[PDB]
């Protein structure tokens, strides 16, 4: 459950 | 005397609009960062010496903003 | 899906001529100040770009071992375009599983490898590492600071998103998108191929993609037919392609496939990226989705101009140190 960023998704 | 191209001018100018005009929550002004205010005013200032750009001698084939 | 893909791919009713196909090197910096990068651009081979690629049979399996067995990934179900996760382990065991016992159709798209071993075996074009915002407006001793190789935002020292790896299998669709942040990309067909849908980020089409988002009912729209134009376009192995802020599109892997690519945000269609990253800011989009440190990037791009043209700068005494100490190097 660390968040994240940058994720590439439509 | 340096010249930027139209594509940068306005850019930067709807960049500082939008930045400007975002309230402190979500401004997200980074911790590098002294003055933002004083920044804004900067901006504003070289936009228009820039103004007068030539659009054919800004065609240097090398970016203004580069690392020394 | 309500749609069929079959037919979308069979029609030539997409027939419109966006692409330019280029020369390595013709693009170059002098290209992007005179143009913009307003044109989807297409390189049928690597020579003069710059880039720098894996071994030519590099496997899946090759890059769990460079990013790590137990690292999570974040894979794509085809059939929901939702997310889920599984470690690289589990991804390579799934890719390598014969085409008809693969019992779902998964995607990767958004395995990013910096600061890994691979990182180092993939190079971009040379331009792009000219008017990259991360390279050349993110604070230097920040970016140089990053250990962590995954995505995780709390350990993230600037916006990750250089290098992605790309592992398709044969049949997965990604529906129509614009990448985040209006971010541009660049896309090396390292084996297989990608068949491409193209629509113009014009004022309308853009509202009706918008409209589209805040719909729901989306696994029913093909949007490519809701345009007056659109090119469909096929990428083969070796071809590198370069999408520009802003384009809408959606992507089929009709073979096995590999692809390295990676986004970026530069200084010339600043107004097409702020109009994107506030669709998404309308459409709710949540922010592991977006562009990392978008507004603090801004800022920073604003802080860089002021600086090397007129020689003031705004940053902080330390950072200017730090940025000092680095020149020294
Ligand atoms: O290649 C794919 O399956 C989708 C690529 C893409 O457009 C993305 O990752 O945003
Ligand atoms: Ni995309």
């Amino acid at each position: 459950a660390p968040a994240t960023g940058g994720v590439k998704k439509p | 005397q340096v010249h930027l191209t139209h594509f940068e001018l306005e850019g930067l100018r709807c960049l500082v609009d939008k930045l400007e005009s975002l309230p402190l929550h979500k401004k997200c002004v980074p911790t590098g960062i002294e003055d933002e205010d004083a920044l804004i005013a900067d901006v504003k200032i070289l936009l228009e010496e820039l103004a007068s750009s030539d659009p054919k001698l800004a065609l240097t084939g090398v970016p203004i903003v580069q690392w020394p | 899906r309500t749609f069929d893909l079959e037919e979308k791919l069979q029609t030539n009713k997409y027939n419109a001529n966006f692409v330019t196909f280029m020369e390595g090197k013709d693009f170059n910096v002098e290209y992007i100040q005179r143009g913009g990068l307003r044109d989807p651009l297409i390189f049928k081979n690597s020579d003069g770009l710059g880039i720098k690629m894996p071994d030519p049979d590099f496997t899946v399996n090759d890059v769990k071992m460079c990013v790590g067995s137990r690292r999570m990934v974040d894979v794509m179900d085809v059939n929901t375009q939702k997310g889920i996760e599984m470690t690289m382990a589990q991804w390579t065991r799934y890719y390598e599983t014969p085409e008809e016992e693969r019992e779902k159709l998964y995607n990767v798209i958004s395995l990013e490898f910096s600061h890994t071993r691979l990182e180092n075996m993939v190079q971009r074009p040379s331009t792009v590492d000219f008017i990259d915002w991360v390279d050349n407006m993110w604070p230097r001793h920040l970016k140089e600071s990053q250990t962590e190789s995954t995505n995780a935002i709390l350990e993230m020292q600037y916006p990750k998103v250089q290098k992605y790896c790309l592992m398709s299998v044969r049949g997965c669709y990604t529906d129509f998108h614009v990448d985040f942040g209006g971010t541009s990309v660049w896309y090396h067909i390292h084996q297989g191929g990608k068949v491409f849908w193209l629509i113009p980020p014009t004022a309308h089409n853009l509202e009706l993609y918008e409209n589209w988002l805040l719909s729901g009912k989306q696994g029913d729209i093909f949007l490519g037919d809701r345009v007056s134009d659109c090119q469909r376009i096929e990428l083969k192995q070796g071809y590198t392609f370069v999408i520009p802020s802003g384009w809408i599109h959606a992507v089929y892997t009709p073979t096995d496939t590999l692809v390295f690519g990676g986004n970026f945000l530069h200084s010339f269609n600043i107004p097409m990226q702020l109009k994107i990253y506030s669709i998404e800011d309308r459409t709710r989009v949540p922010n592991k989705f977006r562009y990392p440190f978008y507004y603090e990037m801004c800022w920073y791009v604003l802080e860089r101009y002021v600086y090397c043209i007129t020689n003031r700068s705004h940053l902080t005494k330390d950072f200017q140190k730090e940025s000092l100490s680095m020149d020294m190097e």
